[PDB]
């Protein structure tokens, strides 16, 4: 019977998963400091992976990657994508950032600043890390930091009709042991149910589509759909019906070849495949979408929280995917080959 | 060149002490006159730890037979291999001990003691470099109970810096000759507590139990019950007779066994044990060992959890396959080991099998269940302690009743103590 | 890649590769800490002792 | 030429040496009974192979080598093996009882009163040195002599041999070979007591040897023959620029100078390929490129860690066949664009590489077959200190119940000292995080 270890109590994705292993018969769950375990439920922080793979005649799986932070977090996407060639300065689908401390891009992010300023172009920006500002005057951007990220806001976001709102895609992607990169086939739309006002940006309920912020600070909260989310059956109809499109066609595309790009370009820093442990994460993807329909990349999370309508499926392919794959016992994903 | 001084006293030691020499000569080649005829160089390389090397290259066990009366000892130089024991070392008195463990402390065995210091001397004195000591006896009786423990003090006293380890025999209802068993087996076991370094507990009832339930045998005899403690006796002992890595002497099995000093009491297992030709795989050595039912000591394992354990295969087998089963074992019940003791299981592996079997299995663990054992006895004395019953045989020979008092708290801080670790995490 | 110092003789030879440049107690006190350690245990010995004595 | 001193303590020490020597004698031509045709110097000379050989005027060549077990069995095996003759009494030294796995007993019982003759047997070896370098020491960390006795000898070594350098070749604790539950105690023990004494330390841990030699041999179960013979290549590989001709690593000195800019930051990881089975009768020659690749899968390293998510302060490869420096380079140029290879930003991104042509020598009728290249590279990682992550858990899990610490207090030794360790340990896991972590 195979063993198992649960280190992050607050961990909704995982308390599924341990659920249904036990659920199986042929899983059995050990305290979180037995080191003779199958799998590990690891801790989001300082994971201790220096002591896996140190057990005569267990095989460990772990569900975290090591050293996959540098995607899954603000300012490490941005120096990611910026000097690792195979995404390059040049990459497309990224908004313009750059990281500012309160080594540093305080003099360079001024450099471009001044360019779109004096081009008249739009010179909106956003200032954030792992609390928001959005400001069109530079000077307000770098006295709120007084570790951040500021990227150019995208100021032509494609807007849900009725209601002329904004919204972000959320994508869950499943990499297994094998490097195998498995995009969920259902998404969630994360929809403001304010509209969209680009006059004034420090009214944030309709520039942020955070399911927080708007079940808070929104007086729309669940109107057009429950609970501001939109799955990708209603979200393609309206495409089609609008747009005169597909969601696969307009959208679907650039979101998988972005994953790819993400993940290949780390995959030679934190493969296992030949490593004494091994690895599998789920990560959450955000994308933003902009009237040309196309796709830019927000940020990458490392711990994501699943959809309520989704818990059941997504849990049950990680087992089915991550866990029995390399524990057998006695699809739902999109494989991504590269 | 590390020798151990083997020492039997009372009916019960002489007579397990017997059985032992018996079956460890058989598997060294000896006879029963002294006279090596084996055909392995493995019988002969740690030869020297149990025994001595005469003229006409001959082969004395380093033995010491004792007892208060002559009876039992009588039956061993008369037994099979009775002639190999040196002459000399017969020690032994005409009064008895009656089943007293106060004449065996106190009385009747204060004035026996010494001449069996003076053989213990003569056989240490000869040791290039003596490891320690091994006593066989019954808690329950008089002179093994009682003598045999005011022997370990002495020989503490004159060896201090020597392993004490002994194979103990703890009395039960069920194979009863006296009831003032528990009260013996009460003061024994705080000497027990003090002065040995490892005590392998074997418990009348389990082997009783054995016998009758595994074995089949409907009237079990002592002979049964001692043919058990032989082969278990045996295996324990693989480790320090024969060429190995692992607790290759008495210091360093304390080392690996005894986390903390006063809980140094074992509950040797056996496998197989058959009602007998069928050859028996490596699982089911490894299930069968850690199996309640070949445990030595009527304690259950599953009751508490283990600190420390020692497994010994003997015979030709698969060292790949011992270690994956071994593995499986403490894999799939983790839970049953301290966690705060990493990798607390050793395995060894003899190529050497006993007499008529192909391969077996001898289990050493360390668990604080053993407490119930203690348990057991502590409920018995205090049964008839509680109306002072039958005291009279033993304030009789100069004991008082606070002496008592004093072996019953200590035994029930040793079941606290385990308690303690039990839950410890 | 610069490679320097390169040396050459009958039985091999050896070399440097550069891809980017950078960016005690005494024998007193050891005799008194064993010592010491002795010492204890004599008083550990006295003490058992002592008690068997009892 | 400049004389250099090996020193074998315990069981794990003396029986790797064992395996060491008999490998050398087969590098050198030199022959059991300690005759050397080769050598046309009779009696005398200072070439190369003199650092570890010394010679008699009957033209024997007696290693420059003690070995010290608190038993006499394993060392007896010596006595009477095959490379008997190579070595005199005086060299061997064994007590009656050895130190039960205990580190207390080793160090303090039994160290005090064996001290002072080891001493004295080394100081015989250093009398017939013009100019000794320093000593290499092979130990255990989890036997009682390895650890216990060694950190003293290392004590005394610092005060009779100050300007000298000490090297240490010693094993990491596996539990799938391990003879002892508080090898972790004695582990740290040893190093807390060793750490300002030693110079330079290659571990090695049995787990890692353990698996290369199930996985590329083809062995079961493998035994300490089969652990020791690999693991005498890899010192082998480690010493050849003493014993050889060359320009690199030809002094004690300049692997502290070439490995260990930090002095307490002294471990350097081993990484060496290929590992071929004897079993079969071809086997694809490997490359330049594909060994000098190997050297950066955990799998092939003496200590299982990750150096991706580490940095790295130093590198030398140590090449021995067939191989030239064009070939070397050109297989970096491809690894450094595939490879997560990350240096301190106070060192250079470079590798010191050592090449001797000769190819590597196996022991006959052993089971690593013959190739017609191999390597060995040193590098100094962050990483390693998962190992001293995985030790001081397993020493915090016992320690914080007291388990077993009585046997050390037994033999004299405080129970603070175990604490004073482990915060020893604890400074050197963060000195490490410093280094190679942001
Ligand atoms: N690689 C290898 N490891 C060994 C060898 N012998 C022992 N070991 C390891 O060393 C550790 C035990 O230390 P030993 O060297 O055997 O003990 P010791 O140094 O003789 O000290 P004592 O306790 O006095 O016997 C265990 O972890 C063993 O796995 C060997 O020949 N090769
Ligand atoms: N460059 C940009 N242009 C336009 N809108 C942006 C933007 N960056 C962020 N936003 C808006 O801000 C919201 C929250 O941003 P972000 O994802 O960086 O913070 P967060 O980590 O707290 C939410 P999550 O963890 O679910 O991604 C997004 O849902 C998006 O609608
Ligand atoms: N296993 C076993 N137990 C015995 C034997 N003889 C006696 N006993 C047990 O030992 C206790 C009696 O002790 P005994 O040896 O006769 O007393 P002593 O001669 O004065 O030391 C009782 O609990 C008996 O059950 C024997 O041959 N084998
Ligand atoms: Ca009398
Ligand atoms: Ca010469
Ligand atoms: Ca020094
Ligand atoms: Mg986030
Ligand atoms: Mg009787
Ligand atoms: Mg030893």
């Amino acid at each position: 019977m195979y063993t198992f270890v649960v280190r992050d109590e607050n961990s909704s994705v995982y308390a599924e998963v341990s659920r249904l292993l036990l659920a199986t018969g042929q899983w059995k769950r050990l305290r979180k400091d037995n080191p003779r375990f199958n799998l590990m439920l690891g801790e989001r922080n300082r994971l201790p992976f220096g002591r896996l793979g140190h057990e005569p005649g267990l095989v460990q799986l772990v569900n975290y990657y090591r050293g996959a932070d540098k995607l899954c977090r603000k300012a490490s996407l941005v120096k990611l994508i910026k000097t690792s060639p195979e995404l390059s300065e040049s990459c497309t689908w990224f908004p313009e950032s750059y990281v500012i401390y309160p080594t540093d891009e305080r003099e360079v992010f001024l450099a471009a600043y001044n360019r779109r300023r004096e081009g008249r172009e739009g010179n909106v920006w956003i200032a954030k890390s792992s609390g928001i500002l959005i400001s069109s005057e530079a000077s307000e951007l770098l006295d709120f930091i007084d570790v951040h990220v500021i990227q150019k806001y995208l100021e032509k976001p494609l807007l849900l009709e009725p209601g002329h709102r904004k919204f972000d895609i959320r994508s869950w992607v499943l990499v297994d042991h094998l490097y195998n990169i498995y995009l969920y086939r259902e998404g969630v739309l994360r929809t403001s149910s304010e509209p969209y006002n680009s006059a004034n940006f420090q009214d944030k309920t309709c520039h942020l589509t955070n399911h927080c912020i708007q079940k808070e600070y929104s007086k729309n909260y669940g109107r057009y759909e429950e609970g501001n989310e939109m799955f990708f059956e209603e979200f393609n109809q309206y495409l089609m019906d609008a747009l005169n499109t597909t969601l696969e066609n307009s959208i679907l595309l650039q979101i998988k070849h972005i994953i790819r790009s993400c993940l290949m370009c780390i995959e030679p820093a934190i493969s296992t495949k030949h490593l004494h442990y091994q690895s599998f994460q789920l990560f959450g993807f955000d994308f933003m979408v902009d009237e040309e329909l196309k796709v830019w990349l927000i940020e990458v999370n490392g711990a994501p929280a699943c959809a309520q309508k989704l818990y059941a499926e997504l849990c049950q392919g990680i087992v089915d995917v991550a866990i029995s794959s390399v524990f057998p016992l006695a699809s739902i994903f999109i494989k991504l080959h590269h | 060149m590390r020798e151990i001084v083997h020492i039997q006293a009372g009916q019960c030691g002489n007579q397990i002490g017997a059985k032992f020499w018996e079956v460890i000569s058989d598997e060294h080649g000896i006879d029963p006159t002294g006279s090596y005829h084996g055909d392995s160089d493995l019988q002969l390389e740690r030869i020297n730890v149990y025994y001595n090397e005469a003229t006409g290259n001959k082969y004395v066990p380093r033995a010491i037979l004792v007892d208060l009366e002559p009876g039992t000892m009588d039956s061993v130089r008369s037994g099979p291999f009775g002639q190999i024991f040196r002459p000399d070392n017969f020690v032994f008195g005409q009064s008895g001990a009656g089943n007293n463990w106060a004449k065996g402390h106190y009385t009747e065995g204060a004035e026996l003691v010494d001449s069996v210091l003076d053989v213990v001397r003569k056989e240490s004195e000869s040791c290039d470099c003596l490891q320690g000591f091994q006593l066989t006896h019954s808690l329950g009786g008089g002179t093994g109970s009682g003598m045999g423990t005011l022997l370990i003090s002495k020989i503490r006293e004159e060896y201090p810096d020597r392993i004490m380890n002994t194979f103990s025999v703890m009395p039960s209802p069920k194979v009863s000759d006296t009831v003032v068993e528990p009260y013996n087996a009460t003061l024994s076991v705080h000497q027990l507590v003090e002065n040995t370094d490892e005590t392998y507990c074997i418990d009348n009832e389990a082997l009783y139990d054995i016998c009758f339930r595994t074995l089949k045998l409907t009237t079990p005899t002592y002979g049964d019950l001692n043919h058990l403690v032989s082969a278990t006796m045996s295996g324990v002992t693989t480790c320090l007779r024969f060429p190995g890595q692992l607790n290759a002497d008495l210091r360093k099995l304390a080392v690996n066994m005894v986390p903390f000093p006063r809980l140094h009491f074992f509950m040797p297992g056996f496998a197989p044990l058959t009602s007998q030709y069928r050859a028996l795989t490596v699982p089911e050595l490894t299930q069968q060992m850690f199996d309640s039912k070949n445990m030595m000591a009527a304690c259950d394992p599953r009751h508490g959890r283990y600190l420390t354990v020692a497994a010994i295969f003997r015979g030709r087998m698969s060292m790949k396959e011992v270690d994956e089963q071994m593995l499986n074992v403490q894999n799939k019940n983790s839970s049953y080991f301290v966690e705060w003791i990493p990798n607390n299981v050793k395995t060894a592996v003899c190529d050497i099998p006993p007499r008529g079997l192909k391969m077996s299995a001898t289990f050493i663990g360390n668990s604080t269940a053993i407490q119930e054992l203690f348990k057991r006895i502590s409920e018995q004395f205090t049964a008839m302690f509680r109306r002072k019953a039958f005291l009279h045989w033993y304030t009789g020979e100069g004991m008082d009743e606070m002496e008592f008092t004093e072996a019953e708290s200590n035994m029930n801080d040793l079941v606290s103590e385990y308690q303690q670790y039990q839950d410890a995490t | 890649m610069e490679v320097i110092e390169l040396n050459k003789c009958t039985s091999g030879q050896s070399f440097e590769v550069i891809l980017k440049p950078p960016s005690d107690p005494s024998l007193e006190e050891i005799q008194k800490k064993l010592e010491a350690a002795e010492e204890r245990r004599k008083y550990q010995e006295a003490e058992l002792l002592k008690h068997l004595a009892e | 030429m400049r004389e250099c001193i090996s020193i074998h303590v315990g069981q794990a020490g003396v029986q790797i040496g064992n395996a060491c020597w008999e490998l050398y004698c087969l590098e050198h031509g030199i022959q059991p009974d300690g005759q050397m045709p080769s050598d046309k110097t009779i009696g005398g000379g200072d070439d190369s192979f003199n650092t570890f050989f010394s010679e008699t005027g009957a033209g024997k060549h007696v290693p420059r080598a003690v070995f010290v077990d608190l038993e006499p069995t394993v060392i007896d095996e010596v006595r009477t093996g095959t490379y008997r003759q190579l070595f005199h009494p005086e060299q061997l030294i064994t007590g009656k009882e050895d130190a039960a796995n205990n580190y207390a007993r080793g160090h303090y019982t039994i160290g005090k009163e064996i001290i002072d003759l080891v001493l004295d047997r080394i100081r015989k070896l250093a009398d017939q040195c013009t100019g000794l370098q320093g000593f290499l020491v092979f130990h255990s960390f989890g036997g009682g002599t390895g650890s216990g006795f060694t950190s003293l000898l290392m004590e005394r070594l610092s005060v009779d041999y100050g300007k000298k350098s000490k090297l240490e070749f010693s094993i990491y604790p596996a539990p799938q070979v391990s003879t002892a539950v508080v090898e972790p105690y004695n582990s740290i023990l040893t190093t807390h007591t060793t750490l300002e004494h030693s110079d330079c330390a290659f571990m090695v841990d049995n787990e890692a040897i353990y698996d290369i030699c199930r996985r590329n041999l083809d062995i079961e179960r493998p035994t300490y023959t089969n652990l020791n013979r690999l693991i005498s290549q890899i010192v082998s590989s480690i010493t050849a620029s003493l014993r050889f001709d060359g320009a690199l690593n030809v002094d004690l000195t300049e692997f502290q100078t070439n490995l260990v800019p930090y002095p307490r930051i002294h471990f350097p990881l081993a990484t060496y390929a290929p590992v071929i089975s004897a079993e079969k009768a071809y086997h694809e020659q490997l490359s330049v490129a594909e060994i000098t690749n190997a050297c950066f899968e955990p799998a092939n390293q003496m200590v299982k860690c990750d150096p991706r998510h580490g940095k790295y302060m130093a590198c030398c490869l140590l090449y021995r066949g067939d191989v030239v420096p064009k070939d070397v380079n050109a297989a970096i140029a491809t690894i450094k664009t595939k490879r997560s290879i990350q240096f301190v930003d106070w060192c250079p991104t470079g590798f010191k590489v050592g090449i001797n042509y000769q190819p590597p020598t196996v022991v006959p009728g052993g089971d690593l077959a013959k190739v017609q290249r191999a390597v060995c590279m040193l590098s100094n990682t962050t990483a390693i200190a998962e190992a001293w992550a995985r030790l001081d858990h397993k020493f915090d899990l016992m320690y914080a119940k007291r388990a077993f610490v009585h046997w050390y207090v037994g033999e004299g030794m405080e129970e603070g000292e175990f604490s004073e360790a482990r915060e020893d340990m604890a400074a050197l896991e963060k000195d490490y995080e410093e280094v190679g972590v942001d």
